[PDB]
RNA sequence: GCCUAGACCGAGGACUGCGGUUUUUACCUAGGAUGUUGGCAUAAUGAUCUUAAGUCGCCCGUCUUGAAACACGGACCAAGGA
RNA sequence: UUGCUUAAUUGAACGUGGACAAUUGAAUGAAGAGCUUUUAGUGGGCCAUUUUUGGUAAGCAGAACUGGCGAUGCGGGAUGA
RNA sequence: AGCGUGCUACUUAUACUUCACCGUGAUUGCUGUUUUGACGCUUUCACGAGUAGGCAGGCGUGGAGGUCAGUGACGAAGCCUU
């Protein structure tokens, strides 16, 4: 009949990846998690206590929690027509630490810093990103490049 | 039935201002005094006739 | 005017320079796009119908103004198979705010009869007449969003002469949807 | 004699779509509940001297 | 054919008159309409909502309440604007002099009021010294404190009040609610 | 009451866009180009014809 | 269709590896320019590695017959898929355009072969200069000094719907 | 920019506005039709009923994924009837 | 501030005070957003594209996504959910 | 008047554009001119499919309170009727 088991499904997911079996680097360990962080779950098969479900695998939540050897994370899951609010306990070698924040962080750096320059020269400066615009005119030189012309190719069996 | 109220008033509004001042009539090229014109209508319907005036009607 | 006439002769004469001096101009890429839904509002899958929504394409034969980006190319290719775009000339846009200009009101279509609409509702982004409007919209502006959210959705007709004999295939393939990048004037001039 | 439909999730985001998905609102300050009692001990004698150190300097502005 | 995003035809789902029929909240209404449309103050839109509400939208708002009000810093003096019934309060130890328009006022309360000194008008006179609603403090009385709400919301794990017609020992206490039979939600 | 085209109705357009007026003195519409009588593709251009 | 033919000139996107890169040219017959920048890319991507995306269009020129009033024989060198693979054929036309020929060769395709524009590729459109050239019986026959021919059994069409006298087809 | 042919409609009802011409505290084509002419008022016109012609139209109610069904109830009428 | 933590005057959490204003930090749109109570019918479904399982196959049986019919008239497919 | 392909014109949906009218929702304004309807009038814009079902506004029947100092043997009620 039908098997609904905790870890049904779970056969590559948590498989550890090609030649990185073995024991963890300790680079995990050393990593400080606080409150309000924003880390991805990923689950280590080798380490089988504080496991997430397969739901969590590849899921990024918010840090609500320190513990003696887990953190707490936060996980917004769609239950029907509404989000439902999850919280789950994951020791640290399930968890890493979102690089979507440094990212953002820096350029909350860079716009106060920006805007400090312009002010000290007392010009306004814009700090919104912008989408890739059409791109303007130009000269092609063909000094060097002068046009090939091409045409299609005839049918032809190769093997 | 319902009777008919106080509010129910029965004066005849006045028109407003229309802006629809006429403007002279322009005929066709070929309406020149001393044609022989056809009549199309009328008692005299298929007679030809001689164009003398433009009236001012 | 004056600026629109000294643009089309500096890029003519630039493609003149550049035939002469063995080279090739390349013409910029157009910043603005003309969009109508030429497609029904039956048998639309959700993610092209969210996108069609979100350019304000509620009805058949209905237009929009899009400045391109790579967030707006994006969109526009979600609803390529239900709309046909292009490229639109300045005549073509002040023919369109001419004739089937309305602005958005207090949430109310009301119609641009005058420069005090216009004024009343874009003078804090410097726009005072009805020309100041289109050369916002011609060439793209620093206030084009709030220029273009203003002006409702352009409600045109059916083209006089109607459309290829099949309309829901690619211009490319013989049809009507997708990009044609000069013949969105005729369309509209049919259309319009 | 009643071979039916056993499961479809036919027409179900439909209505999941109807009144939602809702996100859940945001508040300033989530709630404590799960949080370690270690913690949450202490907290409750940080905030109580926390409100005192701010209630004497306002105090002394006063009188 | 329009694809709408939006229901059509939608009522705004607010009053925009009093259920009631009685003519002397009309005559109210009808004075506080004018005011809210010829005068550009907050206060009296504000006020007109207020005579649309129904009854348990418009708690009694005890004469204690009032005094924490008064007692605001600087409200001392203002105006206490109560859009409906003011009850009185015998847990009170004083009540300062002031100044209440409400809709009605209960025996006690306006006997306390105006022993102290106070005036208790109506809403009608506080148009006459406070078009603008100069001065002026509204207080509203407790929505959630109604015996109905205590069962709003009741399930698993909410803490809620079960609808129940009898209080005691055999009455909704033995599985569901103890461990001891079986669980405990 | 009744939306009037500008294209159609000169009173409307010259009170929407006072410049037009001025477009139809100018006969702007109309306006010769003063340009020399060049050919600039006898060239490279030429690699039109056959490459 | 109602063709033309366009030079289309494209590139690869400049890189800061490679800030000039090479132009390729090709002659396009397609309705308008529209599907002649379309067509272009469609044979860049068959030869190329290359993309509309990370390309460039540079140059989109109409290439007019240079005698459209003489009459002149081309060669055209075709690969067309059929229902069950690919060939290739060559064929012949007489035309006073080059584009024209092109467009006998479609609806020649169409008629004789059931292969559709999308399914033809054009090589090559050669003029054929000599007489000795010209391969295909078909068109020699009209190669042929002095040549005469009438046509016999005209028939005019009417404008009226009876004809009170007896038709002729002398011509 | 100019000339030119046809069709459909006339909502509103003192004034107010935006413009233009300004020969002008005036006029206009500029916030929706007026002018004039004939005929009739035993009638031209409009409506309904019956009928003819053209075109379309399967027998309702019901359970049902699906009914005109070769699925079921219904000859008709009056009163009662949930 | 703490009774947590640190060898510590270290940190953790929560704060006082000060600086950075409409480009307050991508696009587009928004008949506005949020919240609550209460109650109806329903809980036989079916079809089309595409992915797919059993089966020789089936107007067969079973699933995935979307769109429809059911609940829908109108123009086309002569006729047809 | 078949098949493949191209073009020009033409035909018409309860679809699109403009206009009229009906209703719904929102919206503008209305008391020294509120002026015997403010549960009213007024401006503007958008929208209009629908079984099961929900709600709202209305029509009709037997009796009851009030009023029309209501109709009526000089003809009530009922019934038939291009």
């Amino acid at each position: 009949g039908k098997s609904r088991g905790y870890r049904s499904g779970t056969r590559y997911a948590f498989q550890r990846d090609f030649k990185k079996h073995g024991a963890i680097p300790l680079s995990t360990y050393l990593k400080v998690y606080k409150v309000g962080d924003i880390v991805d779950i990923k689950a280590n098969g080798s380490i089988q206590k504080g496991m997430p479900h397969k739901y969590y695998h590849g899921k990024t939540g918010i840090v609500y929690n320190v513990t003696k050897s887990s953190v707490g994370v936060i996980i917004n899951k769609v239950v029907g027509n509404r989000y439902i609010e999850k919280r789950v306990n994951l020791r640290v070698e399930h968890v890493k630490h979102s690089a979507c924040r440094q990212e953002f962080l820096n350029r909350v750096k860079s716009n106060a810093a920006k805007k400090r320059e312009a002010k000290a020269n007392g010009e306004t400066v814009y700090l919104k990103r912008q989408a890739a615009k059409p791109r303007g005119s130009r000269i092609i030189s063909t000094e060097g490049n002068i046009p090939q012309t091409l045409a299609p190719v005839a049918y032809e069996t190769f093997i | 039935q319902v009777a008919p109220k106080w509010y129910q008033s029965e004066d005849v509004p006045a028109p407003k201002q229309t802006r629809k001042t006429a403007r002279p009539q322009k005929l066709r090229a070929s309406l020149v005094p001393g044609t022989v014109l056809i009549l199309l209508a009328g008692r005299f319907r298929g007679k030809r006739v001689v164009y003398l005036k433009n009236l001012e009607d | 005017q004056k600026e629109y006439t000294e643009a089309e002769r500096s890029v003519i004469k630039a493609k003149r320079d550049a035939k002469a001096s063995n080279s090739y101009y390349v013409d910029a890429q157009p910043k603005l796009v003309f969009v109508v839904r030429i497609k029904g509002i039956n048998k639309i899958p959700p993610k092209p119908r969210k996108v069609l929504q979100l350019l304000r394409l509620t009805q058949i034969n209905a237009g929009v103004f899009v400045r391109l980006t790579k967030a707006t190319s994006e969109l526009i290719k979600l609803a390529e198979p239900y709309v046909a775009y292009g490229y639109p000339s300045l005549s073509t846009i002040r023919q369109l705010v001419y004739k089937r200009g309305f602005g958005k009101v207090n949430k109310q279509r009301i119609a641009l009869s005058d420069n005090a609409i216009i004024e009343a509702n874009l003078g804090k982004f410097n726009i005072l007449s009805i020309e100041d409007l289109i050369h916002e919209i011609y060439t793209v502006g620093p206030n084009f969003k709030q220029v273009s959210n203003f002006l409702w959705p352009f409600k045109l007709s059916n083209p006089n002469g109607g459309f290829r004999a099949r309309k829901f295939q690619h211009f490319i393939q013989g049809g009507d949807t997708g990009n044609r990048e000069q013949f969105i004037n005729a369309l509209v001039k049919q259309m319009n | 004699m009643a071979k039916s439909k056993n499961h479809t999730a036919h027409n179900q985001t439909r209505k999941a779509h109807r009144n939602g998905i809702k996100k859940p609102k945001t508040y300033k300050y989530p709630s404590l509940k799960g949080v370690d009692a270690k913690f949450k001990r202490n907290h409750r004698y940080a905030l109580h001297g926390t409100a005192k150190a701010l209630a004497k300097a306002r105090a002394e502005k006063s009188a | 054919g329009r694809d709408h995003t939006s229901k059509q035809h939608v009522r705004s789902g607010h009053r925009t008159a009093p259920k009631s029929d009685n003519v002397y909240l009309q005559l109210l209404v009808k004075l506080y309409s004018f005011l809210a449309r010829r005068t550009d103050a907050p206060f009296n839109k504000v006020i007109l909502k207020s005579l649309f509400l129904s009854k348990i939208n418009r708690p009694p708002v005890s004469v204690s309440r009032i005094s924490r009000a008064l007692k605001q810093k600087g409200a001392a003096e203002k105006t206490i604007v109560v859009v409906g019934t003011v009850t009185d309060d015998n847990r009170l130890l004083e009540f300062p002099k002031a100044t209440i328009a409400a809709l009605r006022f209960t025996a006690g309360a306006k006997d306390r009021i105006l022993k102290n000194g106070g005036e208790a008008i109506t809403l009608d006179q506080l148009a006459l010294r406070a078009p603008k609603g100069q001065n002026t403090l509204i207080v509203r009385g407790p929505r959630n404190s109604r015996e109905a709400v205590r069962h709003f919301g009741f399930g698993p794990h909410k803490g809620k009040a079960p609808r129940i017609l009898s209080k005691g020992r055999k009455f909704e206490r033995a599985r569901g609610r103890r461990r001891s039979r079986g669980f405990k939600v | 009451v009744l939306k009037k085209n500008p294209l159609k109705n000169k009173q409307v357009l010259l009170r929407l866009n006072p410049y037009a007026k001025a477009y139809a003195a100018e006969k702007v519409g109309s306006a010769k180009v003063e340009q020399a009588k060049v050919k600039p593709s006898k060239g490279q251009f030429a690699e039109v014809l056959k490459n | 269709s109602r063709l033309n033919e366009y030079q289309v000139i494209g590139r690869n996107l400049p890189t800061e590896s490679v800030p000039e890169p090479k132009l390729f040219r090709m002659r396009i017959f397609a309705p308008n320019t529209v599907v002649a920048k379309s067509r272009y890319w469609y044979f860049l991507q068959k030869l190329h590695k290359v993309k509309k995306a990370s390309g460039e269009i540079v140059s989109v020129n109409i290439i007019s017959e240079a005698k459209p009033t003489k009459v002149k024989t081309f060669g055209i060198w075709l690969r067309y898929e059929s229902r069950s693979g690919i060939h290739n054929m060559y064929k012949e036309y007489r035309d006073v355009t080059r584009v024209g020929a092109v467009e006998t060769m479609y609806q020649d395709l169409a008629a004789r072969h059931r292969a559709r524009f999308r399914s033809i590729h054009i090589l090559k459109v050669v003029e054929l200069e000599k007489t000795d050239d010209v391969k295909r019986q078909y068109v020699k026959q009209f190669l042929t000094k002095d040549l005469k021919f009438p046509l016999p059994h005209r028939v005019q069409k009417s404008k009226k719907l009876f004809q009170a006298t007896a038709p002729t087809t002398f011509y």
